[PDB]
């Protein structure tokens, strides 16, 4: 892809696009942090942050004890990008999305993702760690 | 380099109605002459003595978006021999003839410009090619020309405009039948001259997706032009003709 | 029983809290309002649903 | 027959100021013909004609492949200023200041664009 | 006004009708080293100019048909060549061009690669042997 | 020589200079190609200083 | 390991050569120059075994139809001096009818 | 006679031991046009010889 | 052991890696490097391939 | 085996003019850099 300098994605700038994955969201909203806030205080910088239908769809699948994330998720004032597939399963949008374009950081917690993105270049991955966020592979933070 | 005089041979491209003429020391891209003897914009022309009126011309990449989004590799360009095709943003008609003579005898091209004197080149090209119908107006209304525009099958788009994916918008919601294809332009450094290339190429795809659309393919014609892209996408649908 | 799905679409994004009230404009077609629980109100035509 | 004609307030003063960086900055072409050849060739990131030169059929030539090649191109209407802001000492009517890879002129250009795509 | 008919009665296309009737390839000899030499181009120039590595099973095309450049009329003192260049065929072309020395020279350090010591080199020991 | 190079650049500016202005007038004059002609012969005077 | 040691301990040993006074015998074979010669010559015998199992294995009485369309080793007796094992092969010359020679000798 | 005007097919055909051509401008006389083929040919030949006497 | 003098030379030695690093990149994906030259359009001057295409699927 | 008695299709066979000639060693020369270029390529690559 265009802006691409062996595996050094030039294309992210502030403001960062963030992809959010369900199992962040929920451990986010456990580890009582504010979503946006903590994030820029993560980056720095300023951040658009975006959550899928897929993930919106995954946080409704799951029963009414995560009401309180839901509602979090919902939250007005952040992008939605509707998805065009079938399955509804978030983490092959996110890896199809993101093999597609390449410039979103993508925020999740679980290993599997975490593996399945690291196998392709130039993605920066925010998890979040107890304390606060956690950038793994970002050049200029 | 291909100087004027030395013997190329012609084969047909994958595509249906583009030759690629390979010859010597350098191969080049080409289109059937639809007039034959008369050159449009000076453009070196290829003879063949048929065993005459059968000639081509050489198409220049570095000054087409369309030649070089095809040197690119573009996956398909929706303009079979006979399928309507309405042109927005037809700037003197260089690539509008390139298009026309793709397009031939039996379709049509629908020339939308909106410079008056670039229309008067236009004007022009369109008395010699008969296939080629030019409208002067801009592009934003096409409540004006929507009494000379029919159902066409692609649409090209090569305006720079910030309301680039909005004009697209309407004039495929006028004019653009089932699963109708498109190709867009797309100038980072006109859409958003702040913003980084390939975040500006997701913002308007994501746009056209706003718009109806499904985007099938993106490239970045990096070789020929700077920070630009070729879109193409399919109108309201997932294969292309049916 | 093959055939039965029912199931269309979902109005846009929604809403932050639960929607607990909503009506239709009974004169048009297309015009349809939802006030939801946090007392946000959104007014959708039914043409475009984005 | 220069509809896009730049307007008084400061505008055309930061259009005058953005070519004189470039002039400085060697990044910019004068004289009718250069600015021909660098369209042609496709480097000019912007160009700016005079709107008060003997008579108007040069600056008139010079939009036609500015508007075929998709560049953005403004009438300022002072050709001694134009020069003077050149550093020619000689009058200049056009001017094609092109584009680099690094610099801050060239965000310069950005915004400058920006404001005369609005204008057009 | 109506007149009696004439009845006309008594594998792959002529011509590709999608393609504005290109004929099939007539393959004269001329022709297949056209093709030899148009798939071969890696070498003709020598080392100063790499082309995209197309090689498919067979060169020749099903449907060709040989050209000239014609005229740029923006470029007519350097881009046009002269009438004692003008040649028929590509290949008499490229024997008017230059390196064809160039061309030589490096065949006959191929063929001193490859007689190193196939059998000229081993009658050579032999008489060595027997004297 | 080099007043054959000189003077045909220096022609080709003028012709270049008369086809624009014989273009894009509406309904051109004359005027203008006869001072251009009138600074030829003066050129012309001028190499003849020579 | 292979910081371990120095640039002398990398110093490559020379290969030493034919003496001068036997030069005319050609090249000193040494250890490359003979796992060639193994490599080949093993490869050689290696076909040659396996075609002296085909001979021994042969059976009398097979019967192909290029046995119909072929012209046979025969033996010694039968193709006289002229005789190698191998079966002769097309060259691809034919015998050609009088008319034709006759076209072909009116171009002549 | 009857090979006047293919002097360059005839000439290139025997000197590449090719077939030589069958007629020259009696072709777009009268009288050969109307057989086809073979007997346009044997036409050609006979039209030559009678041209010539 | 022994080592260069791009090796003596902390400069040098990322001004040589990384010209070579600007080399390879030219070699997978492809950069502008101008637009057409002054002297014209003189064909796309390393080869035209048919069945290659190189957009990226959406 | 090979044939030693002339045919007549070898006899009667034309001689070839120079320029014909010149294009024939030409096509020798250069088919065979072509293969000793691209045994050079494909060893290197099994290398890799
Ligand atoms: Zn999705």
């Amino acid at each position: 892809p265009s802006s691409m300098f062996f595996e050094h994605n030039e294309a992210l700038v502030p403001p960062y696009n963030v992809l959010v994955d369900t199992n962040f969201l929920s451990r986010t909203v456990g580890a009582k942090l504010p979503l946006l806030e903590s994030a820029m205080d993560c980056l720095y910088a300023s951040v658009n942050i975006i959550i899928t239908s897929c993930v919106m769809a995954e946080l409704e699948k799951l029963g009414p004890r995560y009401r309180v994330a839901l509602m979090i998720a919902r939250d007005e004032r952040w992008q939605r990008l509707t998805c065009d597939h079938k399955g509804t399963y978030a983490d092959d949008c996110i890896v199809d999305r993101v093999q597609k374009h390449r410039i979103y950081i993508v925020a999740t917690n679980d290993r599997d993702l975490k593996r399945r993105i690291r196998k392709i270049p130039g993605v920066p991955i925010m998890s979040v760690q107890k304390g606060k966020y956690a950038i793994e592979r970002l050049p200029g933070a | 380099g291909a100087k004027a005089g030395k013997k190329v041979i012609v084969e047909p491209h994958r595509h249906k109605g583009v030759f690629v003429a390979r010859g010597g020391k350098e191969d080049l891209l080409c289109t059937a002459n639809l007039v034959p003897g008369e050159s449009v914009y000076g453009e070196k022309r290829i003879s063949v003595e048929t065993p005459t009126k059968t000639e081509y011309r050489i198409w220049n990449p570095f000054r087409s978006k369309l030649a070089a989004g095809i040197l690119g590799g573009l996956e398909t360009i929706y303009m079979k021999p006979g399928s309507k095709v309405l042109y927005l943003g037809a700037a003197s008609g260089t690539s509008v003839s390139h298009v026309a003579d793709i397009v031939g005898p039996t379709g049509a091209v629908y020339a939308v410009e909106f410079s008056h004197r670039s229309g008067r080149d236009l004007i022009n090209m369109a008395t010699r090619r008969t296939n080629v119908i030019p409208i002067v107006e801009d592009a934003r209304k096409p409540m004006a020309y929507r009494m000379l525009v029919p159902m066409v099958d692609v649409i090209f788009a090569d305006v720079a405009q910030p309301d680039q994916a909005r004009i697209v918008g309407i004039n495929a919601r006028l004019f653009l039948k089932q699963g109708g294809g498109l190709l867009i332009s797309i100038k980072a450094s006109c859409i958003d001259s702040t913003a980084p290339p390939e975040q500006v190429f997701a913002s308007e795809v994501q746009k056209l997706r706003e718009d109806k659309f499904f985007p099938k393919e993106q490239l970045t014609l990096e070789p020929y032009e700077r920070d630009h892209a070729m879109v193409s996408c399919v109108y309201l649908q997932k294969e292309f003709e049916g | 029983r093959m055939f039965a799905k029912p199931f269309l679409g979902q109005l846009g994004n929604g809403h932050v809290q639960g929607v607990y009230s909503m009506c239709k404009d009974k004169n048009s077609l297309n015009c349809i309002a939802s006030g939801s629980g946090d007392g946000v109100v959104k007014v959708w035509d039914l043409t475009t649903r984005d | 027959a220069a509809w896009p004609k730049a307007e008084d307030p400061a505008l055309v003063q930061e259009l005058l100021d953005c070519v004189q960086q470039a002039s400085h900055y060697r990044q910019l072409k004068k004289g009718a013909n250069e600015t021909t050849k660098s369209v042609n060739r496709g480097t000019s990131e912007l160009v700016i004609l005079a709107a008060d030169t003997q008579p108007l059929s040069i600056v008139l030539h010079i939009p036609l492949i500015c508007e075929e090649k998709n560049v953005p191109y403004v009438y300022v209407p002072s050709k001694v200023a134009l020069g003077r802001a050149c550093g020619v000492s000689r009058a200049v009517i056009a001017v094609s200041l092109t584009s680099n890879e690094a610099s801050d002129l060239n965000s310069k250009i950005r915004a400058l664009r920006d404001k005369v795509e609005r204008l057009a | 006004e109506l007149s009696v008919r004439v009845p006309q009665l008594p594998g792959p296309p002529d011509t590709l009708s999608d393609w504005y009737n290109i004929p099939r390839t007539n393959l004269t000899p001329e022709l297949k080293r056209d093709l030899q030499l148009l798939r071969m181009r890696d070498v003709v120039a020598m080392g100063k100019q790499f082309f995209k590595k197309d090689n498919r099973k067979d060169f020749v095309p099903e449907y060709c048909q040989v050209g000239t450049i014609i005229a740029g009329a923006t470029d007519g003192v350097s881009g046009r060549l002269t009438r004692k260049e003008r040649k028929r065929t590509i290949v008499e072309e490229v024997l008017s061009s230059d390196s064809v020395s160039k061309y030589k020279r490096k065949y006959h350090e191929i063929q001193e690669h490859k007689k190193s010591g196939r059998k000229g080199y081993y009658k050579k020991l032999m008489a060595a042997r027997k004297r | 020589p080099k007043v054959k190079g000189r003077i045909s650049r220096y022609l080709a500016n003028k012709c270049s200079i008369a086809s624009r202005i014989d273009n894009f007038s509406e309904k051109p004059t004359r005027h203008f190609g006869e001072v251009l002609r009138q600074q030829l012969e003066q050129r012309l005077e001028w190499y003849a200083k020579g | 390991m292979s910081s371990l040691r120095h640039a002398i301990q990398r110093r490559a040993h020379k290969e030493r050569a034919q003496p001068l006074e036997r030069q005319r015998l050609g090249i000193l074979e040494k250890k490359k120059d003979y796992r060639l010669r193994a490599r080949d010559y093993k490869k050689k015998q290696a076909v040659l075994k396996s075609l002296r199992q085909k001979a021994a294995e042969r059976n009398e009485d097979e019967f192909y139809f290029g046995m119909m369309s072929r012209k046979g080793p025969g033996s010694a007796l039968t193709r006289g001096k002229g005789f190698t094992g191998t079966v002769d092969g097309d060259r691809g010359n034919k015998a050609l009818s009088v008319e034709t020679v006759r076209l072909l000798k009116t171009q002549d | 006679i009857q090979i006047l005007g293919a002097e360059k097919a005839l000439f290139r055909a025997l000197k590449t031991k090719h077939a030589t051509p069958k007629y020259g401008i009696i072709y777009h006389a009268s009288l050969v046009g109307q057989a086809s083929g073979p007997n346009k040919g044997k036409i050609a030949r006979q039209l030559a010889a009678k041209i010539a006497l | 052991p022994n080592r260069k003098k791009e090796q003596r030379n902390p400069r040098v030695k990322k001004r040589k890696k990384y010209e070579e690093k600007q080399k390879k990149l030219r070699s997978v994906k492809a950069v502008y490097k101008g637009g057409e030259g002054p002297g014209g359009y003189q064909g796309e001057l390393s080869g035209i391939k048919t069945n290659l295409v190189k957009s990226v699927k959406l | 085996k090979p044939q030693k008695k002339e045919t007549y299709m070898q006899k009667r066979a034309v001689v070839v003019g120079r320029e014909e000639r010149k294009l024939r060693d030409l096509m020798q020369k250069l088919t065979t850099i072509r293969k000793e270029k691209i045994a050079k390529r494909k060893a290197k690559k099994e290398a890799q």
